[PDB]
């Protein structure tokens, strides 16, 4: 029931996100979108780690983007429309009705949770995020992690090169 | 996590009831023309706050974003120490923190952690 | 799986990225498919490993099992709409939670 | 002089001690066990499923009186 | 899951919310009394019996004064932000390690970091939507402050987690049965006290609400309920990081009254730093949390990585 | 039907995000936010794929790292617009 | 590359990312290699003293980020349906993978970013854009056995890249439209023989790498800058302009050989109609090559009077004239080669 | 999936008496149970690992449940009240039933086991 | 020369570098102590593992005292 509610909320916020001209409307819409996407991703995995990781990522990213909102397109008009509110309300109540009259066994995800796994699975009895995150630090794929460290260092070098700090601060009509 | 959703909705409901009770029991006086105006320390503003703001720490913000996704790859290895090869875990962990120290000390050497000015 | 074009030492890290060998129920089937993908090749394996490809595909993708389940669920609701299945006896006896 | 700081601090000490100790009563009123079952590990959750399968109360314990004489 | 649980989880969460709110009120009373006694003067003494119902005087007045309907503001975004600020500042308190099963937070550090990042989001939304220059400056100072302390707060937490081996804060109790972690982590007792004041926007890092650099910071257009929920959100954040100083550095036991005495003492320390040290500049805050705190966090993380490999071979 | 009942939704939301990315907007930062949305829906679809498999969800952080470095590249391009222009209007840039 | 060692670092990470892409046995490793290549190639192509180079970098960034996200989307769909890294029978998600690869490569009808962005570049970054950045999407097209979509891309690329290059008198956009026309010959060879594609790509990159050096050294950004270009002997300019007849496919020059091996391998594989469609395309490419060749074939020109001495680099002009000899008299090495057997 | 060609054990085979003790009663006396049922548990889990088929090792599961039932009858005949006190202490002493929370009743139960 | 300037102007960096060098030395000592004995064959094993007598992993099983 909660998964179908998250489906309906993600659909309604995606309709809202496709229709917003103002960057702050897009920012708040993608705030509630990443909240609902973080909860939905959690439902699929045995543990709740990557939802938390994705939330730290997408709250570390738009924290910067608001500073660029206040530095570029700080002055732009909001335009509320009754058509979008009526459309979102009608679609939202229609999908809550459709989710209430639906069989929730057929609409549930086939991905296995921590309790959907059987009792005979001895790997399920370990600590909940151990075997999932193991291959980041194991022998076949530590070199991809090495490549990611060097990639992030090269990324930082690129950011320093193409954002020249000695040219001055950035604003509109600089 | 389903209980956390319900208690988060209950906290949001309780705070909205608290704010609406603060609005209902507030003193209802008539709105003056210059009461609603922005403060600006007692004088006329000359400029709206929607005027563009100068950013002197753009490089620090993007370095913060890069370092935060670097934080997102450190948090696994608390769990991974008891279940992996100790040699590979130490090579990855000490090489991770030393590469971060090379990057941070190199940008300290260039002075890119200082605000543009 | 695919092939490395102009393969170098840089493909040794990439080659072990996503596979079913790490504690998965399907991987042995996948391993068998990889066996003929090492024997027949990538192009003769599309024709001479049609049995081993399909077993891995409906083992990890679970296509035929989920089509079976959705045919079992739709027939019960179809019998309820047609009136053959009573509303009180619409669902069967539930399994024990200690089962599976 | 300085002791008047202690009114206003003990209330922070007492009231924040309220939501733990009250549950140490409020479980014992209805659960019968002062500690409700923790669900951190998978095995504790599976054995909680076993207890709630055996009895409607998972905190009601089946002793040796359940076992038949033979 | 048993039905009674849900009921007792709801009851314990609501009782925790009510007790944290009244403890926020008496924390304002405690700050106004000892912060006076930081100087020569006294605290509130006349109203009520001995100043005890003084937060009730402060709460009756702020719930009855006229709501500001500002002119150039976006009122539909200005009205909602203190509600969300109080909502996350009370929602973070569900992470509290109970010895009973309140909530099985296996990932309490990540939950704490998420609510920590979200509280400053409410602060910077309330700063922008007031449509005042001082409010926008306080909001941008809050964004620069959280960009300064966020990665430093995370890496310092990881070092404590390494001493635990798990992300569940009740496992802090088993590793502190013989002694407190104040013996080992005294440089990050200082560093976590520095970060926790930057988390709660408190002196020496009070740039989001400045009384001399700006005029009340981002609270310049908030009055009579919006200011009240913003103020309780800030003080509940102060109570939460006082609790987290008591969890990590001190004993994580909750069945002793000495824990709540220690929490009142760490709250007194939070008042005590404000009454002694002057405020920084946020230029020096950004030069501090990027070149000193982050480097020390990475270095002592290396020290804990080596010590945990040394300890694991001996076991 | 099986492709319709499972994972048909994030294809539709990714198509809506792609249409939000290419729509006639005044500013580049709206396109950066649409990039963040299509990162979110690619995370959803990749997470469905990595959770059919049991213990291969470690890859889900690498995609986050490459996507954040994409966003950092876009943010630094947005800084480099100010080094040459005074604005981020897409009409103000050269069409040829 | 020029004026900084960090650009040499960016070239190193460029080579590393492209070789990570083309060696990947999974689409996800190829995707992250494309991310590394994009990360490497944004800072080269960015210059704050040029107002149009940043716009060209923005156009490249938006085009590659849109094409990389569609590529990962259809890769995830291919893993969702046919759970191995490839597909047994061809379907629509393979066409979405091929279309997202064709947006990276710059082939028609997804070609429109490519000469509109090349006006903002220098010549060395143009050479890196239309030679090395076509390694990674074209080598990933080889894993897909789709004939109609590739054939439509081939026909559209050879039609547009010939017709479109007639209007521009700027050498960068004209050479970009020439690279679109030579992309169609590469994609036509991609579904008959991967080795023949490698040979056409190597000789096309050789002719591009020698025609860039004539424009990079003397800074020839326009067609009339060729007419005003001073040489100390007009026979030297006559010989240096024979590389355009080489790139047009005229024998007995070197560039007849890769076109000829593509035509031989196409006729052995029983394709005749699209080969005939590519015969009419390369006449128009040779036609807008000849407008450059007007600047040296008439042997005497009404030239500007003030300039009297021509200037060049030492090592760059030394390396330029090794390859100009092999772009004219390169068919004498037909006996030495052993790839084509 | 399960088809008509695959055999299954009948309902008369699976209708035997099963251990219906709670979690605190199983955790109390858990260390003394495996010293008596070391042979059945190891054989059943070894043949459950490699055979990996629930139809196999059914008699091994019968032997495991019979050994556990015989041990619980032996506990029930002699000083049932000490086991009741230990199981009640282990249930009521902590959330996760750790043996370290109360050890006095564990000592009394081990003293009764050693005396009997 | 440069150590006195770094110890005068940035002393927390010098103290952190000493702590990190001590951590690198202790990591080397811990890895060498882990691999000096049979550290891969741990005494207590996660899960329920049973080995037959003819298995090659059977004679590697430790018989130490708790
Ligand atoms: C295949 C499947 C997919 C198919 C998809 C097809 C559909 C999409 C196609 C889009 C095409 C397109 O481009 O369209 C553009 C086109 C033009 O857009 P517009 O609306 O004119 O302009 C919008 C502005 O530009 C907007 O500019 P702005 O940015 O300045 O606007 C500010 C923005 C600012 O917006 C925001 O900040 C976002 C706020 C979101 C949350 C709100 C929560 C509220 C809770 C209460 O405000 C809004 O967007 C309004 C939002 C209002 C609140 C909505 C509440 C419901 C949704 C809740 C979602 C879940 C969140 C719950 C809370 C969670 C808390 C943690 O859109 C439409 O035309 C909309 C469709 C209308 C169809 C007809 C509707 C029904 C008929 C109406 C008339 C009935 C008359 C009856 C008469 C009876 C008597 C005779
Ligand atoms: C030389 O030149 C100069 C001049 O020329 C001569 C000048 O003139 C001036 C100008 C100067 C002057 C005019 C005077 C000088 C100024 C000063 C001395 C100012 C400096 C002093 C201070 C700032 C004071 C010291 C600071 C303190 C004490 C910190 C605390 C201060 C506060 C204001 C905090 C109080 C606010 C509160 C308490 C908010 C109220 C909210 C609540 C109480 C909410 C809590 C709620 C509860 C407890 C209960 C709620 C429960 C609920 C909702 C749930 C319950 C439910 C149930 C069911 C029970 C200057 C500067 C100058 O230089
Ligand atoms: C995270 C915590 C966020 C806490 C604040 C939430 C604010 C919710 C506002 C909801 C507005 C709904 C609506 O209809 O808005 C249309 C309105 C339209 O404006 P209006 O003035 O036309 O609306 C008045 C409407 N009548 C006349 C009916 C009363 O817009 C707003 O209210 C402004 C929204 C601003 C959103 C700012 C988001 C900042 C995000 C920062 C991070 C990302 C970068
Ligand atoms: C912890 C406290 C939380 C808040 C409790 C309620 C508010 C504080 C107590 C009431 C106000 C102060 C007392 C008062 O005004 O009493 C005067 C009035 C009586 O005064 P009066 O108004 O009749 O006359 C004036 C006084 N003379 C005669 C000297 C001129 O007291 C009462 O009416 C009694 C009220 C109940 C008191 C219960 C015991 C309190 C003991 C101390 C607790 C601390
Ligand atoms: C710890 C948290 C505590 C939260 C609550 C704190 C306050 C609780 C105790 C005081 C309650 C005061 C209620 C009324 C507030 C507004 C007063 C006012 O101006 O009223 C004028 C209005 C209108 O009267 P009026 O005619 O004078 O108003 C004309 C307009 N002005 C104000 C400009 C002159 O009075 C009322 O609405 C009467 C309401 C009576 C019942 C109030 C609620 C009782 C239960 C609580
Ligand atoms: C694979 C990724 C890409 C490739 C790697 C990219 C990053 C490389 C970083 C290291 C580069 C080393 C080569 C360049 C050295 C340039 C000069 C320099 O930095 O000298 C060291 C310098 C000396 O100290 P100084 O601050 O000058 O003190 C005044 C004394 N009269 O300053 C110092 O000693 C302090 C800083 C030293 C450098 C960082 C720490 C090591
Ligand atoms: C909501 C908060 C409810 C409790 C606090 C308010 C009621 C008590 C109170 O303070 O009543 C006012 C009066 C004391 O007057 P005050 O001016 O505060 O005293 C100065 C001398 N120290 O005190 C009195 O008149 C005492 C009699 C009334 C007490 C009522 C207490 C419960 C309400
Ligand atoms: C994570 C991000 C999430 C983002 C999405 C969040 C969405 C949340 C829901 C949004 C709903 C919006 C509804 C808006 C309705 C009001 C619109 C409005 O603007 O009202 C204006 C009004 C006065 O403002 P005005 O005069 O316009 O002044 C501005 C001039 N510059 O303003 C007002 O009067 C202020 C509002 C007063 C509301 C009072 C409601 C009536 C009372 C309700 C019951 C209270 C009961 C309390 C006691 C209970 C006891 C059990
Ligand atoms: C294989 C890779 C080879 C190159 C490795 C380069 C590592 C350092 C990269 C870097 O960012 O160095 C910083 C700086 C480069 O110069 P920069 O200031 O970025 O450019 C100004 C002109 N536009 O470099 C310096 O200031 C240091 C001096 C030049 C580099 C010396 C060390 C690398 C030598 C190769
Ligand atoms: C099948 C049969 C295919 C026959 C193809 C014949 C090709 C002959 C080439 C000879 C040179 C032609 C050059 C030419 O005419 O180019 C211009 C042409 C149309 O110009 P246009 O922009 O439409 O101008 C109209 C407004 N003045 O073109 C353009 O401007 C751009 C190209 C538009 C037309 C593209 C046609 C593509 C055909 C794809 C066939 C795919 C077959 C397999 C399908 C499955
Ligand atoms: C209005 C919402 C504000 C934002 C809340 C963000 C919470 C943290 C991010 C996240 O995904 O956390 C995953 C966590 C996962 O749970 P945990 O892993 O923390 O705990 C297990 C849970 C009963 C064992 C402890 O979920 C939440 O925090 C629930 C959020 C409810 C939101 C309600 C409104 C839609
Ligand atoms: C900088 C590297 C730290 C870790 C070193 C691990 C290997 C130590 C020596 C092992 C010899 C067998």
């Amino acid at each position: 029931m909660i998964q179908l509610m998250l489906y309906s909320l993600i659909i309604t916020t995606s309709i809202i996100f496709l229709n917003m001209i103002h960057p702050l409307a897009l920012g708040l819409t993608l705030l509630i979108q990443t909240i609902f996407v973080c909860l939905l991703t959690g439902l699929m995995t045995k543990s709740f780690w990557y939802s938390y990781i994705l939330f730290l990522i997408f709250l570390g990213g738009m924290l910067v983007l608001f500073i660029y909102v206040t530095s570029l397109a700080s002055n732009e008009m909001f335009n509320l429309s009754m058509k979008l509110t009526l459309f979102s309300s009608l679609i939202l109540i229609f999908m809550l009705i459709l989710s209430f009259i639906m069989d929730k066994t057929s609409s549930s995800l086939f991905l296995m949770n921590n309790d959907m796994q059987s009792i005979i699975n001895m790997n399920s009895y370990f600590m909940e995020n151990s075997l999932s995150l193991n291959k980041l630090y194991n022998f076949p794929t530590n070199f991809i992690t090495i490549l990611l460290m060097n990639y992030l260092l090269i990324t930082l070098i690129v950011i320093v090169k193409i954002t020249k700090l000695f040219k001055g601060p950035i604003r509109m009509m600089s | 996590m389903f209980s956390i959703i319900f208690i988060a909705l209950l906290i949001l409901l309780i705070t909205t009831i608290v704010m609406f009770l603060a609005s209902i029991l507030s003193k209802k006086a008539l709105i003056d023309r210059e009461k609603s105006s922005p403060f600006e320390c007692g004088f006329d503003p000359k400029s709206s706050s929607r005027l563009p703001f100068s950013l002197r720490f753009f490089l620090i913000t993007i370095i913060f974003l890069i370092f935060d996704v670097e934080i997102a790859l450190i948090l696994p290895m608390i769990i991974i120490m008891k279940y992996s090869n100790i040699m590979i875990w130490t090579i990855t962990s000490i090489i991770f923190i030393l590469i971060l120290l090379i990057g941070l000390y190199h940008e300290w050497n260039q002075g890119m952690l200082n605000w543009s000015n | 799986s695919l092939t490395p074009f102009l393969r170098l030492p840089l493909t040794d890290l990439t080659g072990c990225l996503i596979n079913h060998q790490t504690y998965d129920k399907c991987g042995k089937f996948e391993m068998k498919m990889m066996e003929c993908f090492e024997a027949y090749g990538l192009e003769r394996g599309k024709r001479e490993c049609a049995d081993l490809i399909s077993d891995f595909q409906e083992c990890v993708g679970m296509q035929k099992q989920l089509m079976r389940f959705h045919a079992m669920r739709n027939e019960r609701y179809k019998q309820w709409l047609k009136g053959e299945r009573k509303g009180q006896e619409f669902f069967a006896d539930p399994p024990r939670v200690d089962a599976y | 002089m300085w002791f008047e700081i202690l009114p206003g601090a003990v209330i922070i000490t007492t009231l924040l001690s309220v939501p733990i100790y009250a549950m140490y009563g409020l479980d014992k009123l209805m659960i019968g066990n002062a500690f409700r079952r923790n669900m951190d590990e998978r095995f504790s959750r599976v054995m909680y499923q076993r207890d709630f399968r055996l009895t409607d109360n998972p905190y009601k314990m089946n002793g040796l009186e359940q076992i038949p004489d033979e | 899951m048993f039905y009674m649980e849900f009921i007792l989880s709801l009851i314990g969460s609501l009782l925790l919310i009510i007790c944290v709110l009244v403890s926020v009120a008496f924390l304002t009373l405690l700050e106004r009394k000892v912060l006076g006694y930081i100087q020569i003067r006294k605290g509130p003494n006349k109203v009520g019996l001995m100043g005890i119902p003084q937060p009730f005087c402060d709460a009756i007045k702020l719930f009855t004064k006229e709501q500001t309907y500002p002119l150039l503001s976006n009122y539909l975004s200005y009205y909602i932000s203190p509600i969300f600020s109080l909502f996350l500042s009370l929602f973070v308190w569900m992470c509290m390690p109970f010895f009973v099963k309140l909530y099985s937070f296996n990932l309490g550090g990540l939950f704490f970091l998420c609510c920590t990042s979200l509280g400053v989001y409410t602060v910077m939304v309330a700063g922008w939507s007031s449509n005042s220059n001082y409010a926008l400056l306080g909001g941008l100072r809050a964004v620069a402050q959280t960009i300064s302390y966020e990665v430093s707060l995370a890496l310092i937490l990881l070092s404590f987690i390494f001493l635990i081996g798990s992300y569940n804060m009740i496992y802090f109790f088993f590793y502190q049965v013989y002694m407190w972690f104040l013996i080992i982590l005294f440089p990050m007792a200082l560093v976590w006290v520095s970060i926790s004041l930057a988390e709660t926007n408190r002196t020496p890092f009070d740039f989001a609400e400045g009384e001399s650099e700006l005029v009340s910071g981002f609270n310049v257009e908030y009055s009579s309920g919006g200011f009240a929920l913003i103020f309780m959100a800030e003080y509940a954040s102060i109570l939460f990081m006082s609790m987290l100083f008591c969890v990590i550095f001190l004993g994580c036991d909750v069945f002793n009254l000495l824990f709540y005495m220690k929490l009142t003492f760490i709250s007194f320390v939070f008042i005590w730093v404000r009454g002694t040290l002057p405020r920084f500049r946020y230029d020096k805050l950004m030069y501090l949390a990027w070149k000193c705190f982050l480097s020390f966090s990475l270095n002592y993380l290396l020290f804990f990585i080596g010590f945990k490999i040394l300890l694991f071979s001996l076991l | 039907m099986i492709m319709i009942l499972y994972w048909s939704l994030p294809m539709i939301l990714f198509i809506l995000g792609l249409f939000c990315f290419v729509s006639n907007r005044k500013h580049l930062l709206s396109m950066l936010l649409s990039l963040e949305f299509i990162v979110l829906m690619l995370f959803f679809m990749l997470f469905i794929y990595l959770n059919m498999l049991n213990y291969e969800s470690y890859f889900s952080m690498m995609f986050l790292t490459f996507s954040v470095c994409e966003g950092a590249l876009g943010l630094s391009i947005l800084v480099s617009m100010i080094r040459t222009h005074g604005n981020d209007y897409f009409q103000s840039f050269s069409i040829m | 590359m020029f004026n900084n060692s960090s650009k040499i670092l960016f070239i190193t990470i460029m080579i590393i990312g492209t070789l990570i892409t083309v060696t990947s046995n999974s689409w996800l490793g190829a995707w992250m290699g494309l991310e590394i290549n994009l990360l490497s190639f944004i800072p080269l192509l960015s210059d704050n003293n040029n107002l149009m180079s940043t716009e060209a970098s923005l156009k490249y960034f938006l085009t590659q980020v849109l094409a990389s996200t569609v590529l990962l989307f259809s890769s995830i769909l291919l893993m969702l349906k046919n759970n191995m890294n490839n597909e047994i029978n061809e379907s629509f998600t393979s066409m979405i993978i091929m279309s997202a690869l064709l947006l990276k490569s710059g082939a028609a009808p997804f070609h429109f970013w490519f000469p509109n962005m090349m006006e903002g570049l220098t010549w060395m970054n143009a050479l890196m854009l239309m030679t090395w950045q076509k390694i990674a999407p074209l080598m990933l097209i080889s894993y897909l056995n789709i004939k109609y979509l590739l054939l439509i891309s081939v026909i559209l690329s050879v039609i547009i890249g010939a017709i479109g290059g007639l209007n521009q008198t700027s050498l960068r956009k004209l050479m970009a439209f020439s690279s679109i026309n030579h992309l169609g010959w590469m994609l036509s060879s991609l579904m008959i023989s991967e080795s023949i594609w490698l040979i056409y790509f190597f000789f096309y990159s050789f002719l591009s790498f020698v025609l860039t050096f004539m424009f990079n050294i003397f800074k020839l950004f326009h067609l009339n800058q060729l007419f005003s270009w001073f040489v100390n002997s007009k026979i030297l300019k006559f010989t240096l302009f024979m590389n355009f007849l080489s790139l047009g496919g005229l024998p007995p020059f070197l560039g007849f050989l890769p076109k000829w091996l593509v035509i031989q391998q196409l006729t052995l594989c029983n394709q005749y109609f699209m080969l005939t469609l590519m015969m009419m395309s390369t006449l128009i490419t040779l036609f807008f090559y000849l407008r450059i060749c007007y600047s040296a074939f008439m042997m005497n020109y009404f030239e500007n009077n003030w300039i009297m001495k021509m200037n060049m680099n030492s090592i760059n002009y030394n390396m330029y004239m090794i390859m100009t000899f092999f772009s004219i008299f390169g068919l004498f090495l037909i006996s030495l080669f052993y790839f084509m057997f | 999936v399960i088809t008509n060609n695959t055999t299954l054990p009948e309902e008369s085979e699976l209708n035997v008496q099963e251990l219906n003790l709670s979690s605190a009663a199983l955790r109390a006396g858990a260390f003394h149970l495996g010293k008596q049922c070391e042979q059945a548990n190891n054989e059943f889990m070894l043949c459950r690992q490699e055979l990996d088929d629930p139809r196999a090792c059914l008699a091994e599961g019968k032997a495991v449940t019979s050994c556990a039932l015989d041990f619980f009858r032996k506990v029930k005949k002699t000083c049932h009240e000490e086991f009741t006190q230990y199981a009640t202490c282990l249930d009521k002493s902590s959330g996760t039933m750790a043996f370290s929370h109360c050890r006095k009743t564990q000592g009394v139960f081990d003293k009764c086991i050693k005396d009997n | 020369s440069l150590l006195k300037r770094a110890w005068n102007e940035i002393p927390d960096i010098v103290g952190g570098s000493a702590l990190a060098l001590a951590g690198i030395v202790m990591a080397t000592i811990g890895v060498a102590n882990y691999y000096a004995k049979d550290g891969d064959n741990r005494r207590y094993k996660l899960g329920y593992v049973v080995y037959r007598h003819d298995d090659p992993r059977a004679l590697k099983v430790r018989n130490d005292e708790d």
